[PDB]
């Protein structure tokens, strides 16, 4: 700026660290996306060598999505939660980079790798499945408490870490920091929880749940519990897949269905006769899961239609689920070999 | 906008920006060589009034705007004012504060309409010539500010905890709307860098109940707080009312304004 001070302006450009100055990562794209591309990098200046995640934010300048990741981020810590390191501001083009530590897994990887293994294991350390779920529990509770939803949960978000200092250990990523009046309305569904479908205003806590509980289902048995064909909140075909999985709700099951948007145009569509001998009992039953298991009963409760009903991420913590052998572990791997490959370069 | 509410203790803000007063005059001392501690206490009133008039035209909400006033400060706390011209940083600040929230959105040109107009109409006294800076401006500041505040954006203040109080105390309809203004008052000091929220809403809580002649002794009493932070905060309080009295920035800011160092140009 022509009337910025000179001085000030040349000290700070001699000071600024730059991120290509520090870390070596052209090349190395182990991510794309619409919010921006993430790179594996290691540490130039060697006093260092582990890896680490190079975000840089999709466009220019700070939009209103980067100025509220870069601010919740800055103030979130929770092991369970993926932890800003490091932010460059890029003067010349204006880019924002963000430094995260590596982490080599994440369960879309780890579930399509036992999802291969049918064609010729599910889940084989004793505890694993257990593990990556009280973790998952542990670190969307702390979102919650601080009134901060993910609101896009779903097992490519769910990373966990490899060899190293935090041995599998799950790190929730990739929050939807910004939703313009906490509105799904505004600019796969396999996740999404059934209000959402009707035509939910606001992303709730409960959204976040159904995710989880979705997740779940998947870690049991290696398939999406909610797979659905790739073809407005309403989305005939999902809907039609909850109900072939769960059956259709009665009034009392939920109440308030009728409040939604999308109620008479459920009406319209779907006919409860459709599904009269469909359950989450039997879905799970043909999946070998026990339905007198406590992990079957935990999971029904997180796969509740009615969002008043389903349980909190607090009371799931404390299910008499993670109290029976085996307990869960810090590495979700429990000291086992990982056998997961690690990640291919985009 | 509830994130992080009750996370102060772990916060940025409490670990990052409650500065020691020694550190915050020290730093001050390079631009105490052109202005006198009076002057420079006066354009901080001033930059406090004209971000909360920017903010009033564009309809953000008190929060958002007590942000941007504390993105402002902490700037300035460590930085002379010759650094960044304060007129370009004002805007800049509330800018950045707005896109803190996701409930709307602040245009390029609502944003530089806004500082055009409001400069224009509001503070003629202080600014002959019109708003010189385009949004091109206003997006490289940005990158300085948030350079500069360590990307630290998340800001507590005490109207959350002031109403907790006032609830609590069972007189929301006596006392909140002074109290209240009384805290919008302590912006035009020091004190959001210098205490923690909830201490300075506990005394705006006092100094309302003393103006209002309303007895709360009792109440105050069943706190567990250092009252001698607090008796600390009532006497700048006190103290900026009677700066207030003796003060026309409307005469005197434009004067004040010429004394402030200046940028440094290029070679
Ligand atoms: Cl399915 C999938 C594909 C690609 C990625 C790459 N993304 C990442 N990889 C490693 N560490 C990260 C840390 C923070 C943010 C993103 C990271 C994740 C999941």
């Amino acid at each position: 700026d022509d009337k910025m001070d000179y001085d000030f302006k040349v000290k700070l450009s001699s000071e600024r660290e730059r991120v290509e100055d520090l870390f070596e990562y052209e090349g190395c794209k182990v991510g794309r996306g619409t919010y921006g591309h993430v790179y594996k990098a290691k540490r130039k200046d060697g006093k260092d060598d582990k890896d680490y995640a190079l975000k840089q934010i999709e466009g220019t300048g700070i939009s209103m999505s980067a100025c509220r990741e870069i601010a919740l981020l800055r103030e979130l810590k929770h092991p369970n939660v993926i932890s800003l390191q490091k932010v460059f501001l890029s003067h010349a083009d204006r880019k924002v980079w963000l430094l995260f530590d590596y982490a080599e897994h994440d369960l879309w990887h780890i579930i399509k790798f036992h999802r291969a293994s049918k064609a010729n294991p599910v889940q084989l350390p004793r505890g694993m499945v257990k593990s990556l779920l009280y973790q998952i529990l542990d670190g969307i509770h702390y979102l919650h408490a601080n009134w901060v939803l993910h609101r896009d949960l779903k097992p490519a978000n769910i990373l966990v870490m490899g060899e190293g200092p935090e041995r599998g250990r799950v790190k929730i990523a990739d929050m939807g920091f910004a939703r313009l009046f906490n509105s799904p309305l505004k600019p796969t569904f396999w996740y999404r929880a059934p209000e959402l479908l009707l035509g939910a205003r606001h992303y709730t806590k409960a959204i976040d749940i159904w995710a989880i509980g979705c997740i779940f289902a998947e870690l049991l048995t290696s398939e999406p519990i909610f797979h659905c064909r790739q073809e407005n909140p309403y989305h005939h075909d999902q809907l039609d897949r909850i109900f072939n999985v769960m059956g259709f709700p009665a009034d009392k099951d939920w109440e308030d269905i009728k409040k939604m948007p999308e109620h008479s145009t459920l009406m319209k569509d779907f006919r409860r006769n459709t599904y009269t001998n469909c359950s989450l009992i039997k879905y799970m039953e043909k999946h070998k899961v026990k339905p007198d298991s406590k992990a079957f009963h935990l999971l029904q409760k997180l796969l509740t239609m009615d969002p008043i009903k389903r349980i909190t991420s607090e009371q799931a913590m404390q299910d008499p689920y993670f109290l029976e052998d085996p307990l869960p572990t810090s590495d979700v791997f429990a000291g086992c070999q990982i056998p997961y490959p690690k990640r291919e370069f985009l | 906008d509830k994130a992080m509410a009750g996370n102060f203790w772990q916060s940025s803000h409490y670990l990052q920006w409650i500065l020691d007063k020694q550190d915050l005059l020290k730093e001050r001392q390079k631009d105490l060589k052109f202005l006198s501690e009076e002057e420079y206490w006066k354009l901080q009133i001033f930059f406090t009034n004209v971000i909360q008039a920017l903010g009033e035209h564009l309809k953000l909400r008190q929060q958002v705007i007590a942000t941007a006033t504390v993105y402002f400060k902490r700037f300035y706390a460590r930085y002379s004012l010759k650094s960044i011209d304060p007129v370009l940083m004002a805007p800049t600040c509330v800018f950045l504060a707005s896109k803190v929230e996701e409930f709307g959105v602040v245009s390029n040109t609502r944003l530089i309409a806004a500082a055009t107009s409001v400069l224009k109409t509001r503070f003629s006294y202080a600014f002959p010539k019109e708003f010189p800076y385009r949004m091109n401006h206003i997006l490289e500041c940005e990158f300085y500010l948030l350079e500069l505040m360590d990307c630290c954006l998340i800001v507590y203040h005490p109207y959350r905890p002031l109403l907790q109080y006032v609830q609590d105390m069972g007189q929301e309809d006596m006392l909140l709307p002074l109290a209240w203004r009384i805290v919008n008052d302590t912006y035009r000091t020091d004190l959001c860098l210098l205490y923690p929220p909830f201490m300075i809403a506990l005394a705006c809580l006092h100094v309302a109940c003393v103006v209002q002649q309303k007895d709360a002794r009792q109440w105050f009493a069943e706190l567990s707080v250092d009252m001698e932070k607090i008796l600390e905060i009532i006497r700048v309080i006190l103290k900026l009312y009677e700066q207030w009295k003796n003060f026309d920035e409307r005469k005197e800011m434009a004067t004040i304004l010429s004394k402030m160092p200046k940028p440094k140009p290029p070679p």
